[PDB]
């Protein structure tokens, strides 16, 4: 490493477009009704859920809520598209392809 | 392909630390710079104060919710805080003798702050300091014991 | 004690020494005994 | 000096050659306010020496002790305080001999 | 930790509001703005489509309008909003809506 | 023009411009912004000059003297007398079992023949001599004042409202100029607080009748209902 005297602090070359893109990636396919949900999306669903366990605040989502796999399936897409927009943006602007 | 993020420590490939996120992150400097250990010209004895009140209020919780009588309503939260108080009180005992132990050598080399400005060093890290640290720490961590229990009893939402 | 024999502990003795011996007494071989060991020689 | 051209070998910077470097500290003089800063200084004037802080660790712990041998283990309700309050295993000394 | 250096070598890197080189109401699609709306003002994005801006003076005057009917009215959408949120979850106004409150 | 730890009143030991609003020029006056001339005799060197002089009965230095003298010592017997008005009753209302804690009747206490025990308990002071009560006072009381004004036992040589030497201040809260001089100011109001509170006192026992605490409670009952103009048509002419 010749270069990188001082631990640059722009680590995470930020561009504050990169997190609204991604969310607006995920949630958008995610706001989708399909067969599967019975005509619900999975956003809608897990808004629903949340709603549904914001009604008891203190009480906690149970294990047979439902409200869990809607919140890990929407978060696993979400993480994903919010962190390959971040490499595709900075691929995109340094080299990598 | 540019923009490579770990580095060396001080750009220095020989010293063996490789500055990273979790290490430099401006964030994570600023808090730990702001955190009372590295408060190099504060007294030693406030910065124990603050030290041991926030460990005596922590490790009150361990001993209340989880120790031998935790099942009993008023008597969890009295043996609990006892508990932390005999923790804290060893703990003072290991912090007195550490500093009976370890300044005595007196190192000679200075310090720098990663940018060449050579900095004294914390006069915690001397006798006298130490010293002052430790009766800090006691006075402090038995009053956040102290106060975990006060907090036990007037706390709306202690369950 | 009364008059059985005399130097018969009391009955709360137990409950003395086995914390001074087993916290406290250990307490201060180890801290002196940790002064000692890393104690520099003039 | 050196982070000149790649000399990371100074005899008159020691310092950064053996990487003496203090990674997070701070030496601002303000951080209490000064009342509460006074407050703490001196509720530890007595106990700011050794002696004096193993003194008061010696005899709170000693005290603890024999106050919870004496008192405090009656006081949490501890069984080995309260007694058996049966008969124990006493005449079951072993399946084939039953002794006291 | 590292001390940060000051601005004398870095007098307008952070700049991003200000100055030609900001942000305008059209994106790319704005072209050049006003002669006038230079970038040395919060907020501007260059969108005086109008041109009722155009002195300098009723500049001046339209900027105070614009401030205080933003303090104004961030301050209404909060006291709209409140008293609403919270009679939403028990708290027992006479009118928690706010075009009702009034009347209370 | 400060940090925020400055400007929320840490770092004790920077009071030099604290004392601006005690004392000169440019201090707190009794009208606040609406007291312009204050007399040119009231300069701001005194503690708990607020410039109000409006009947100009100082206008002599050595009379504002007196004055000053009278003031705080006024100031001091008061706020002993505010504390010693309230304390029995508190603690009657508590449960200590004071036979009068009203303090316009606590000096009849003595004429029963149980005598006038101190917090109601017959072993302590035990008096039932008036007369004996009053020689003791005056005798002590001669002594102490007169050694107040001149000198005595504790200290000849110092001041006369102020003395401080190690029998008026053995605790050396006033050794600090600063820390004395705005002692002073919270001295002088405090007391002031007092002699109005002990005109209060005086006024609300020959109007009221009551005790003070018991006004205290029948206003704090229902206030509108209860108050001084509750007792306006009380000294009627009839
Ligand atoms: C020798 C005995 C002697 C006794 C018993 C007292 C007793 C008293 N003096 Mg006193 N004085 C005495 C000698 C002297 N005094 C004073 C000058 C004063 C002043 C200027 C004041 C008192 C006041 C008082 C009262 C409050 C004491 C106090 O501040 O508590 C703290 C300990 C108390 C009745 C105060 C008072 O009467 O206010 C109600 C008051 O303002 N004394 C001088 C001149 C320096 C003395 C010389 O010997
Ligand atoms: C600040 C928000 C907040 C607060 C105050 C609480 C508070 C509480 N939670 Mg909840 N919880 C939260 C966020 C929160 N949780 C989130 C984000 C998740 C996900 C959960 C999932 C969760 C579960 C699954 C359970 C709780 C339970 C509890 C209770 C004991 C812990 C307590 C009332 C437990 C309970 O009492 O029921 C329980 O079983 N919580
Ligand atoms: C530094 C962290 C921090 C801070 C600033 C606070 C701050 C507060 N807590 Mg505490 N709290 C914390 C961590 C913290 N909490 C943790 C980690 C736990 C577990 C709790 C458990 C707790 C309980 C059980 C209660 C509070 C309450 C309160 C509020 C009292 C008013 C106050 C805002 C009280 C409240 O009103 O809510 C209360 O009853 N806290
Ligand atoms: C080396 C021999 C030896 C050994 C292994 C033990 C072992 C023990 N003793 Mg005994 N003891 C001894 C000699 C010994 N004793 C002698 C010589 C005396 C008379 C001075 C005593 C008087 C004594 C008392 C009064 C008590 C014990 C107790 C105990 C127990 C806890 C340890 C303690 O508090 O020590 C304490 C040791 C001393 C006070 C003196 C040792 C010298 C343990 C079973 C305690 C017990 O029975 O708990 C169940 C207890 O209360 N010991
Ligand atoms: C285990 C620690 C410990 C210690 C060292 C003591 C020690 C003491 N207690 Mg405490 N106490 C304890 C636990 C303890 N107690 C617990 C767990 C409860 C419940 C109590 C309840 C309790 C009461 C209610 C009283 C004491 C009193 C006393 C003193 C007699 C003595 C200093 C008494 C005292 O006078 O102090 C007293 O009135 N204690
Ligand atoms: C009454 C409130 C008010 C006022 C006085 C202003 C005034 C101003 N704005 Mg602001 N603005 C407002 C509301 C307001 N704005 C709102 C609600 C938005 C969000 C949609 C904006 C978004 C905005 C941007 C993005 C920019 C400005 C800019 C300007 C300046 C030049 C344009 C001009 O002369 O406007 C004159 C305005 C009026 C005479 C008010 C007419 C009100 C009519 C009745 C409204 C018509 C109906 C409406 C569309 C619904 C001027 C200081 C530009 C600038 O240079 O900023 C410094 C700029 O870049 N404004
Ligand atoms: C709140 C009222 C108040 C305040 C702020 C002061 C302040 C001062 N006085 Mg004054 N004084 C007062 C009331 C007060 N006094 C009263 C009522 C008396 C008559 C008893 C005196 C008699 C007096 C003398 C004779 C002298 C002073 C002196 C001083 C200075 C140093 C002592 C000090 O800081 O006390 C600070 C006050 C407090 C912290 C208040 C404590 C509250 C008490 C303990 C409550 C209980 C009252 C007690 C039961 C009644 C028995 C007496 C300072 C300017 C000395 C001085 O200036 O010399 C340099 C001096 O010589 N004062
Ligand atoms: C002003 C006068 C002050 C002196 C008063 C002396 C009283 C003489 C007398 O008869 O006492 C008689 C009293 C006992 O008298 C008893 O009083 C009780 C209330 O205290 C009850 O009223 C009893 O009925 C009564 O018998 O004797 C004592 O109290 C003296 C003991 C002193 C104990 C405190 C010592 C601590 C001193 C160090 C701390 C301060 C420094
Ligand atoms: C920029 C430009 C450019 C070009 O050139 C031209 C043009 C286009 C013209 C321009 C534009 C403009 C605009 C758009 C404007 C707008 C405005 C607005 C909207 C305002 C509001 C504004 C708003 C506001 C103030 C608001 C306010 C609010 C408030 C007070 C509130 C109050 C209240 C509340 C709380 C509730 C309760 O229960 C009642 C009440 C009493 C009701
Ligand atoms: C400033 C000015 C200005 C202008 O120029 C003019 C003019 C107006 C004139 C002026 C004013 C003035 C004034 C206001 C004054 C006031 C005073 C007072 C109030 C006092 C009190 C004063 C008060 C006081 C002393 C008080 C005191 C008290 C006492 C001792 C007490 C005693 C007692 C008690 C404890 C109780 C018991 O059981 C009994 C007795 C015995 C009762
Ligand atoms: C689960 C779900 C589903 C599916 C989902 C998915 C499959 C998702 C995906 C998502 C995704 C896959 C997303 C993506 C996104 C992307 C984007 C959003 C992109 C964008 C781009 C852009 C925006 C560009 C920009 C730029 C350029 C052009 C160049 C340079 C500069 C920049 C930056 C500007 C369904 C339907 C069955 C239904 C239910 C729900």
């Amino acid at each position: 490493e010749a270069s990188n005297k001082s631990f640059p602090r722009d680590w995470v070359k930020t561009d504050p477009l990169v997190p609204v893109l991604g969310f607006a990636g995920w949630t958008i396919p995610a706001n989708i009704g399909v067969s599967a949900f019975g005509g619900q999306s999975l956003f809608g669903l897990f808004t629903q859920s949340i709603g549904e366990n914001l009604a008891h605040f203190p009480t906690g989502p149970a294990l047979d809520d439902k409200f869990w796999l809607y919140l890990i399936t929407y978060h696993l897409g979400l993480f994903l598209t919010i962190t390959l927009g971040q490499i595709g943006v900075q691929g995109r602007k340094q080299g990598y392809w | 392909k540019k923009a490579q993020v770990i580095s060396p420590v001080n750009g220095d490939p020989f010293v063996g630390m490789l500055e990273t996120p979790v290490t430099s992150a401006p964030i994570v400097a600023t808090y730990l710079s702001n955190l009372p250990a590295y408060r190099t010209g504060v007294a030693p004895v406030l910065r124990g104060v603050e030290i041991g009140l926030a460990h005596g209020f922590l490790l009150a919780g361990p001993f209340i919710k989880l120790g031998p009588l935790r099942n009993v309503p008023e008597t969890a939260e009295i043996a609990g805080s006892l508990s932390a108080a005999g923790l804290v009180l060893i703990l003072a005992l290991c912090l007195s003798i550490y500093g009976s132990a370890q300044f005595q050598s007196t190192p000679s080399i200075g310090v720098k702050t990663l940018s060449g400005r050579s900095v004294a060093r914390d006069p915690l890290f001397s006798a006298d300091g130490w010293s002052e640290f430790a009766a800090g720490f006691l006075v402090g961590g038995e009053a956040g014991v102290a106060w975990a229990y006060v907090c036990t009893q007037i706390l709306p939402y202690y369950s | 004690a009364a008059q059985g024999y005399p130097f018969v502990p009391p009955s709360w003795a137990p409950s003395v020494f086995v914390p001074l011996t087993g916290l406290v007494l250990p307490a201060i071989a180890m801290a002196t005994l940790f002064v000692y060991i890393e104690k520099e020689a003039p | 000096k050196y982070g000149e051209n790649s000399r990371y070998f100074d005899l008159q910077d020691m310092e950064n050659t053996t990487g003496s470097w203090d990674m997070y500290g701070v030496d601002e003089k303000k951080r209490y306010p000064d009342n509460q800063a006074k407050f703490f200084t001196q509720a530890t004037d007595i106990i700011s020496r050794r002696e004096s802080l193993r003194a008061l660790v010696a005899l709170s712990g000693i005290a603890a002790i024999v106050t919870y041998g004496l008192k405090g283990a009656k006081d949490a309700d501890l069984p080995i305080t309260k007694g058996p309050q049966t008969t124990g295993e006493n005449g079951k000394g072993g399946s084939v001999r039953s002794r006291l | 930790r590292r001390t940060v250096k000051p601005a004398s070598k870095a007098s307008t890197p952070d700049s991003f509001w200000y100055g030609p080189e900001r942000p305008l109401f059209l994106g790319a699609f704005t072209g050049e703005p006003p002669s006038y709306l230079t970038g040395e003002f919060p907020g501007d994005y260059g969108w005086d489509t109008a041109g009722l801006s155009a002195d300098p003076e009723t500049f001046k005057r339209y900027r105070e309008l614009e401030l205080i009917h933003a303090r104004w009215a961030m301050l209404g959408a909060l006291g709209c909003i409140f008293p609403e949120l919270l009679g939403s979850y028990g708290v027992p106004f006479g009118e928690a809506v706010w075009f009702k409150a009034g009347a209370q | 023009k400060k940090t925020i730890r400055e400007k929320a009143g840490w770092w004790s030991n920077g009071g030099n411009e604290k004392l601006s609003a005690f004392y000169g020029p440019d201090r707190g006056l009794w009208l606040g912004p609406l007291s312009g001339t204050t007399p040119a005799y009231l300069t701001g060197e005194f503690p708990g000059d607020y410039g109000w002089d409006s009947a100009g009965l100082s206008a002599d230095p050595e009379t504002f003297k007196r004055y000053r003298e009278l003031e705080l010592i006024h100031a001091r017997w008061a706020m002993l007398g505010a504390l010693g008005c309230i304390t029995p009753e508190l603690l009657a209302k508590n449960g200590t079992p004071i036979v009068e804690p009203v303090w316009f009747k606590a000096g009849a206490q003595i004429f029963a023949e149980g005598g006038l025990d101190y917090l109601g308990n017959p072993g302590l002071v035990h008096a039932q001599s008036i007369l004996a009560t009053l020689a003791v006072q005056v005798i002590l009381m001669g002594a102490i004042e007169g050694y107040r004004v001149n000198g005595g036992p504790a200290g000849e040589g110092l001041d006369k409202l102020h003395p401080g030497g190690q029998f008026f201040d053995p605790l050396g809260l006033a050794e600090d100029p600063d820390a004395f001089a705005e002692l002073k100011v919270k001295e002088i109001k405090n007391g002031r607080l007092a002699m109005f509170s002990m005109f209060g006192f005086f006024v609300q026992a020959i109007v009221t009748g009551k005790g003070p605490l018991a006004n205290l409670d029948e206003h704090l009952a229902s206030p509108f209902t209860s108050n001084a103009f509750t007792y306006a048509q009380k000294f009627t002419p009839q």
